[PDB]
């Protein structure tokens, strides 16, 4: 139920490849989409081809993924100096050996241990009884292509075309009858126009 | 049955600094279980801490917090860790066992540790 | 088996009388599964809200039928003109408590001059 | 921290039957004279339904919990605010995001915190005789309150609480679901007051709330209410009050069926795709009446049950073993070529094993192997100390 502005997105540089559009060619700041869920997070940035379709990565394979369907947005600018600590960056952090290919659209929070051996932790610490969290731990000058990444991913999910989220800055008054082209909350078509009650 | 070895233990002036090396000659390269432990005198084995091989992940006991960091290198496949407030009661035998695919606590030899005036 | 270095057995386009290749080799016959569909006999909804369901080709109130094993309707010893088809010359109908009935159809009224 | 307040009896539960429930339209779209089948979670045309006695002062005390089981399809007809929320968790503690939905006459709060849940928690309520009304005092439900992420606050929209005295007037209905990360909860307030516990309505649900959680949950419970009574110390009674509820419990299962719109956009008339072969034939055809004759449906088919292989076992007898047993080879100086194809290869030897290194790389399922036919296994015979692996 906003106005969206997605005109920002072509300021800046960087950024990655879009590789999901998935509706059809015309103009970008038109249709009104169905919801818009943002999910921005921080990864090493090492390698994105997770979020890409396909190619099931280290970090999605227990973290955020698309199923099949994406159309989304999966922006991602590359930024260092920011957010980074000179005694490394141990704010950021991951949790590791979760299963193998979990639900895309399911987070889970939780430690106890995932028993890759034979002895539990039953509470307490021992042998292959870490709790899956990592520290990242950036450091200021480690490499460029493994640097922190920001990126954020968008749901769309294209389904009600008639929806509240979109703010074009073009206004027109209503037609009441005439056989003229109409494109009200993003719904396109052509026709004739007629009043009744329902 | 697996080969570790310890060097460089022996008597240290209470509240010390020790720098032990376990250098783990192979290990099927899949550790995960990667944890010394001591034997006090008289005193069943306890755990004491442990290192992940495929993460920085070092958990520690309750009674070496702080005082005690344990580290370790893929490149040298070994383990090396730093002691600092030597107590007398500290006074005992350690060792670094090797857990991994099938691999149990490959269990080695240790080095005595003397922590006393004397 | 034939012969050993060709052991998979399969005569017309599809019956493959084999597996794949087991290191006993040799051939049987074949049945992974046989299974044909399904209709429903109906005599009107204004009429009558039970039906009977006939099977295509199925070993089955249960009555067999060339035409395929057909439950819900029972048979008689003696025979009407019939409208509603089953094949191989047997056919349904709704006679009067009130069930439906299926039996041989019957060609006409027989007279010799 | 926690008291245990358990009681001893326990009484098996009841079943009933349940009439046409559990429908709504597949898309919040709207469409009229015009019939449109349909597959997506509902509910069937028959079941059965389980409500629990409730009333505990003959008496019954029972409050046990419920699996979650990809949401639970709910309905109620409280009038005295018997059930007042619900606890969700698979173990229902502090480490656990739970929901608290609470329900008043001035404010409807919806929190998602982790509140610490005690063994039998309960909430209780007092009477003041100089206020002549009903207060709470006894926040004694959660101990600990911590990590708080959601808060929505709003008036009460489809609860009246005007009539004093309502004797099982009201049809509140509640639609759970955990998909994509969401958990849905469709509202929905139809008066009735018939004779029998259930009667022969039927109207679908209308979406008000959409708020995402992404946990996997398998267990939870439905709160309560209880009202204070004033005892002496000397009376030595049971010490539990409670009201006259009941609520129905039933799960989700993803089919298909039929609608039939209105011209209003209300399905009106629905006959059950999957229920019997009169109303099988309708699934095909498109009109809910049909004359007499033969009529083909989705074909009947078996599937298969047992699946199992039978690979070969001798083939070429311990490609390894027959000359260099498990492992042994000559001195480090000859590099005799020596080299087994067209056999079996499997790695049988590797693994159980005893400590050793191997090549550390292991592309394909580590330890799994087994799987390709490889050229020869030609061993050099050779050895070294093996402490220099990198070497
Ligand atoms: C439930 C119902 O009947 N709704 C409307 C009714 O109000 C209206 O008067 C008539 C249309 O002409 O039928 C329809
Ligand atoms: C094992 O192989 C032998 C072939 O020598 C043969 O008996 C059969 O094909 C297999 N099964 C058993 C049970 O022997
Ligand atoms: C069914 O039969 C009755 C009586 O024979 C007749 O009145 C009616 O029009 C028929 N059709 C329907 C749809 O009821
Ligand atoms: C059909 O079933 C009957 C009864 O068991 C059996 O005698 C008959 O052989 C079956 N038909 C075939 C083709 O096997
Ligand atoms: C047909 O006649 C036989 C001969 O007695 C009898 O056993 C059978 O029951 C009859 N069929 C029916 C449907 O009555
Ligand atoms: C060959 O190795 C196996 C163990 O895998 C065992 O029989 C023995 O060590 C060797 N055989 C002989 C005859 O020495």
């Amino acid at each position: 139920n906003c106005v969206a502005d997605y005109s920002v997105l072509y300021n800046s540089a960087s950024f990655s490849t879009f590789k999901c559009y998935g509706v059809s060619p015309t103009k970008l700041n038109d249709l009104c989409f169905t919801n818009v869920y943002a999910d921005s997070f921080v990864i090493r940035g090492d390698e994105v081809r997770q979020i890409a379709p396909g190619q099931t990565g280290k970090i999605a394979d227990y973290n955020y993924k698309l199923p099949d369907d994406f159309t989304g947005c999966v922006i991602a600018w590359n930024s260092n100096n920011l957010d980074s600590k000179v005694g490394g960056n141990y704010n950021y952090l991951y949790r590791l050996f979760r299963k193998s290919n979990l639900k895309p659209f399911e987070r889970d929070i939780s430690t106890e241990i995932y028993q890759a051996g034979s002895t539990p932790c039953n509470g307490v610490e021992g042998f292959n009884c870490y709790f899956p969290l990592q520290s990242y731990g950036f450091q200021p000058t480690n490499g460029v292509g493994y640097q922190p990444y920001r990126v954020v991913v968008l749901s769309f999910e294209l389904l009600h075309a008639p929806a509240t989220v979109c703010g074009p800055k073009k206004s027109t008054n209503l037609v009441k009858n005439k056989c003229v082209n109409f494109n009200f909350n993003g719904l396109t078509g052509t026709g004739v126009l007629t009043e009744s009650n329902k | 049955e697996v080969q570790l070895v310890e060097s460089g233990g022996g008597l240290v002036q209470p509240g010390g600094s020790l720098r032990l090396s376990c250098a783990a000659s192979g290990g099927t390269f899949s550790s995960i279980g990667m944890g010394w432990f001591r034997q006090a005198p008289g005193k069943e084995r306890e755990f004491v801490a442990a290192i992940s091989w495929d993460g920085g992940a070092t958990a520690y006991a309750d009674s070496v917090k702080g005082r005690f960091t344990i580290s370790a290198d893929n490149s040298k496949n070994t383990a090396y860790l730093q002691m600092n407030s030597l107590k007398p009661e500290d006074t005992a035998v350690y060792y670094c066992a090797k857990e991994d695919v099938g691999k149990p606590f490959d269990w080695g030899q240790g080095t005595l540790v003397t922590v006393s005036s004397g | 088996k034939f012969l050993p270095f060709q052991q998979f057995g399969r005569d017309i386009a599809d019956t493959t009388d084999a597996v794949r290749d087991p290191q006993t080799l040799e051939i049987l016959d074949i049945t992974p599964c046989s299974f044909g569909g399904v209709s429903v006999i109906t005599p009107g909804t204004n009429t009558s809200n039970q039906v009977a369901v006939l099977y295509q080709d199925v070993n089955c109130n249960v009555f067999q039928t060339r035409a395929g094993c057909l439950i819900g309707a029972e048979h008689v010893n003696n025979s009407y003109e019939c409208d509603i088809p089953i094949g191989a010359g047997i056919c349904a109908s709704y006679q009067t408590s009130q069930s439906i009935i299926a039996y041989t159809m019957s060609l006409g009224a027989e007279n010799s001059v | 921290q926690c008291v245990n307040l358990t009681t001893r009896t326990q009484l098996p539960p009841a079943y009933t039957n349940s009439f046409t429930r559990g429908v709504y339209y597949p898309d919040k779209v709207f469409r009229s004279s015009v019939l449109h089948s349909t597959q997506d979670l509902f509910l069937p045309f028959f079941s059965n339904v389980t409500w629990f006695h409730a009333i505990h002062v003959t008496k019954r005390f029972d409050n046990p919990v419920l699996p979650f089981n990809d949401g639970v399809y709910f309905a109620s007809t409280e009038k005295s605010n018997i059930i007042r929320g619900w606890i969700f968790g698979t173990t229902l503690d502090s480490k656990t995001q739970s929901l608290l939905i609470v329900n008043n006459a001035t404010n409807v709060v919806i929190k998602v915190c982790e509140f610490q849940f005690c063994n039998d928690p309960f909430l209780g309520v007092y009477y003041h005789k100089n206020n002549k009304s009903w207060m709470e005092s006894e926040f004694r439900v959660y101990s600990s309150a911590n990590n708080c992420t959601f808060e929505y606050v709003s008036q009460p929209f489809l609860m009246d609480l005007e009539g004093k005295q309502g004797n099982f007037k009201n049809l509140r209905e509640f639609v759970f679901k955990n998909i994509d990360g969401y958990f849905k909860i469709y509202s929905k307030h139809t008066p009735i007051n018939l004779v029998r516990d259930l009667p022969q309505g039927f109207s679908a649900l209308e979406p008000l709330v959409d708020l995402p959680i992404g946990i996997n949950i398998t267990r939870f419970q439905t709160l309560l209410a209880l009202h204070r009574s004033y005892l002496t110390p000397g009376d030595s009674s049971s010490g539990w009050t409670a009201g006259a509820a009941a609520y129905y419990v039933g799960y989700l299962q993803p089919r298909t069926f039929l609608l039939k719109y209105n011209e209003n956009g209300t399905i009106t008339d629905a006959v059950d795709c999957a229920l019997d072969p009169l109303s099988e034939t309708k699934c095909t055809l498109k009109s809910f009446t049909v004359e007499k004759g033969i009529y083909q449906t989705s074909n009947f088919r078996v599937q298969p049950t047992e699946s199992i292989v039978r690979f070969p076992n001798i083939t070429n007898l311990c490609p390894f073993g027959e000359v260099f047993n498990a492992t042994r080879f000559a001195s480090v100086y000859a590099w005799n070529r020596k080299r087994i194809s067209n056999c079996v290869a499997d790695y049988s030897v590797l693994y159980n094993s005893a400590s050793f290194s191997t090549f550390k790389c292991y592309g394909v399922s580590p330890t799994k192997l087994n799987d390709l036919c490889f050229t020869n296994v030609y061993a050099d015979s050779f050895v070294i100390r093996g402490d220099e692996v990198r070497q």
